[PDB]
């Protein structure tokens, strides 16, 4: 039960320095070697850092691994950012109980434009679909940067684990991103509650939208 | 092809205590490091100053296999720049250390229902140990300004404490066996190499 | 020059079998450990299996333990993964990697091979209206398989405010998307606003009138 946990997304300017953390959950980071893998969308991963601070031949000086003896965590650091570095970065180590564990990954977005809050639109199930004994709420997110959000659903104040289906954000043609989240419901549950809520988190700021059956 | 005595150092019935840590010089042999990485059984395996993979194609004057026992949550202190009970008064490692640290859980061997107090560690010391220094002194730690004259009371503490290794202990309390390999490069015969053994 | 080439992926319905194969080149294959790392689409990396460089010890994840068998032919410079009794969660891209001792350093990554495990057959989608309250309406293209699908607006003429969102592979293994257009408030009531869906595999075309 030794998980590696790293944040979801970080961002910085064309030149800057940026640091991605990777903290062990149960077991000592620096009890074994910690690797870092770069992965641009659709491509295979490549190794930027092996054996704690070490970089393969070909990787620029900008990348630098390290290990914090205090927080039980390693950290990748990219001094003097370059837009080519925009990718997902996974950390990885080994443990005798859970062999070859991997991090969650972190999307490093090199900011080419100002950050932008997402425009969220939520639709209730249609009159037609309610006839069909099904009900789907459609939450539509667009025009946000960088490309990562977090979508949560609240049944009338309360969380909803089942039924939710959410797309991974994809680039529209202004270099911003857009995603959609669907709540697969039943007509019984839809008419039951006073309202359903779609809550989208993005770089701290959360945007909420809510609909009510009665009409 | 003299095969270096790693079977004797790692597979060893009795290990030392950390304040009184064992050492085993290694010379005049061919060192098959392949077994030590391909194992995967060890809980900690990190080397400092040299990548393990490129060790078969390496030669050294002497290898030093320090071997002792500490509790689970103390292996972090066997590393450069580390501090704590073990790294300061029992076994210190230098900043420019050049070698490997290997440890595995030994609660099935160094524990016993009731507690195996056989292994000790040092509680108090006048000051920190120099790198690779040993301290087997049983001198009563004078914790006041009044001397102790060789027996402990108030302001007087027998400096060696024990380890209550029980097989139900928490992992951070369970016993581990550490083997610290030290590599030496003197302007000297350099009589220890790995697989690439075409020079003799 | 190191390169790894995975083969033998594709589509298979649940409970079935499938055999992957990855071809090594440019390095001493008999001198490295070999591992499979998978990656569910839109999700992270997960290690799957590792095999010692003779084929003596094999290791896996508990997820696939008992169902996946790893092997290797050192002479033929090839690594294999016999995947039997597959599930939906096994859907991922399956990379083959060099690791090199046992403790890390997954040196090189092949380009991967796709493995899709879906019990879904080709089906045309149901279409539902979004019926707005600047307004925004659209259509809901539900439960079709496989991708792609096509959405025109107002028989192909309207193209100004349209935003066709990507689909989801829902729990049922059936895709579903929705496409919307923002329009003037005073454009409703006096505008047809039909949406035209074409699912080429299922060959079903559906035009849906969207009205407040
Ligand atoms: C400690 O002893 C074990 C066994 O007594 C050694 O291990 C074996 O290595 C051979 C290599 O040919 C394998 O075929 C066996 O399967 C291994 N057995 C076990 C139980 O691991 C081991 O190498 C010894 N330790 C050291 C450091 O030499």
């Amino acid at each position: 039960n030794f998980m590696l946990t790293q944040p979801h997304s970080v961002s910085e300017s064309p030149g800057k320095t940026v640091t991605i953390s990777c903290t062990g959950s149960s077991g000592s980071i620096a009890s074994n070697y910690v690797q870092w893998y770069q992965q641009r969308p659709g491509s295979a991963p490549t190794t930027v850092i092996y054996e704690d601070n070490q970089r393969p031949s070909g990787v620029p000086d900008r990348f630098s691994g390290s290990i914090d003896s205090s927080s039980n965590s390693a950290s990748l650091t990219i001094s003097g950012l370059k837009t080519e570095d925009e990718a997902d970065y996974y950390c990885q180590s080994y443990d005798s109980s859970n062999l070859w564990v991997f991090g969650g990954g972190t999307k490093l977005t090199v900011l080419g434009q100002p950050k932008a809050a997402p425009s969220v639109t939520l639709f209730p199930p249609s009159s037609e679909e309610l006839q069909a004994n099904k009900a789907t709420l459609v939450c539509l997110i667009s025009d946000f940067y960088p490309g990562a959000v977090t979508v949560a659903w609240k049944a009338d104040s309360s969380p909803v684990k089942a039924g939710v289906e959410t797309t991974t954000p994809s680039k529209q043609s202004n270099n911003k991103y857009a995603a959609s989240s669907y709540l697969s419901l039943t007509p019984e549950q839809w008419k039951s509650h006073r309202s359903y809520s779609c809550q989208v988190t993005h770089e701290g700021s959360t945007v909420e939208k809510t609909v009510a059956p009665t009409e | 092809t003299n095969l270096c005595p790693f079977g004797e150092v790692f597979n060893a019935t009795r290990f030392a205590s950390v304040y009184a840590w064992n050492r085993k010089r290694i010379s005049n042999c061919v060192a098959d490091y392949s077994v030590l990485y391909n194992s995967a059984s060890f809980s900690t395996f990190k080397c400092y100053g040299v990548s393990p993979t490129k060790l078969n194609d390496l030669c050294f004057t002497n290898v030093y296999a320090d071997s002792f026992v500490i509790r689970g949550d103390e292996v972090r202190q066997i590393a450069p720049g580390q501090t704590g009970k073990i790294a300061d008064y029992n076994y210190k490692l230098p900043d420019d250390f050049t070698g490997c640290v290997i440890a595995w859980n030994s609660n099935n061997l160094d524990s016993k229902v009731g507690g195996n107090y056989n292994y000790l560690y040092r509680l108090f010391r006048k000051s920190n140990l120099k790198p690779f220094e040993r301290d087997i002194s049983t001198e009563i730690y004078q914790a006041g300004s009044t001397p102790c004259n060789g027996v402990e009371g108030f302001n007087c503490y027998f400096p060696l404490q024990s380890y209550g290794f029980q097989p139900t202990n928490g992992v951070g309390y369970q016993p581990y066996r550490v083997v610290v390999l030290s590599f030496e490069l003197l302007h000297a015969p350099a009589t220890v190499c790995g697989p690439k053994k075409s020079t003799n | 020059e190191v390169q790894l080439v995975e083969s033998g992926g594709g589509l298979v319905q649940p409970g079935g079998s499938l055999r992957l194969s990855c071809a090594a080149s440019g390095f001493t294959f008999s001198s490295y450990w070999m591992s499979w790392v998978r990656q569910a689409p839109g999700k992270g990396l997960e290690w799957v299996a590792n095999i010692k460089q003779d084929g003596s010890e094999k290791y896996y994840v508990d997820s696939v333990k008992g169902r996946f068998t790893i092997s290797r032919d050192n002479a033929k410079n090839s690594l294999y993964l016999q995947m039997n009794s597959l599930r939906a969660e096994d859907t991922a891209v399956y990379y083959c990697t060099r690791a090199g001792w046992v403790r890390g350093a997954f040196d090189i990554w092949g380009q991967g091979t796709m493995v899709t495990v879906s019990s879904a057959s080709t089906k045309g989608p149901s279409v539902f209206p979004l019926a707005p309250s600047t307004a925004a309406l659209g259509c809901l293209v539900k439960d079709y398989f496989p991708e792609p699908v096509t959405v025109s607006w107002n028989s192909g003429a309207l193209t100004s405010g349209v935003h066709t969102f990507p689909a989801v592979l829902q729990s049922s293994g059936l895709y579903s998307l929705s496409s919307v257009v923002t329009v003037p408030s005073s454009s409703l009531g006096t505008q047809t606003y039909i949406c035209n869906v074409n699912h080429k595999p299922s060959n079903t075309k559906v035009d849906k009138r969207v009205e407040p």
